[PDB]
């Protein structure tokens, strides 16, 4: 049975690797994507 | 492979997802290119 779950330990264990390093390059889109948000207030909503 | 098959899933989906960034982005940078450009009807560059 030990057989068995390390064979889906390490699935899951991948599984979660990929989750993780897509979440770290989709955040970094998120902070561009926010610091031009931040540029755009700054330079079109309080001063044009 | 059918017992990863999610694997496969994801890679191409993954891969797809990016390829319509690269697509997205290539319309953006065009638009950015042909926004406000009017040209005269008249204009042929084998003269002018």
């Amino acid at each position: 049975a030990q057989v068995q779950i390390d064979r889906l330990i390490n699935g899951r264990l991948t599984a979660l690797n990929a989750y993780v390093s897509q979440q770290l390059s989709d955040i970094s889109l998120v902070k561009f994507g926010a610091a031009l948000a931040m540029e755009k207030v700054n330079e079109c909503v309080k001063s044009q | 492979l059918s017992e990863y098959g999610t694997f496969c899933d994801n890679i191409n989906s993954i891969l797809d997802e990016v390829n319509g960034l690269l697509d997205t982005t290539q319309l953006h940078v065009a638009d950015t290119l042909m926004q406000g450009v009017t040209l005269s009807s008249n204009l042929n560059t084998n003269l002018h």
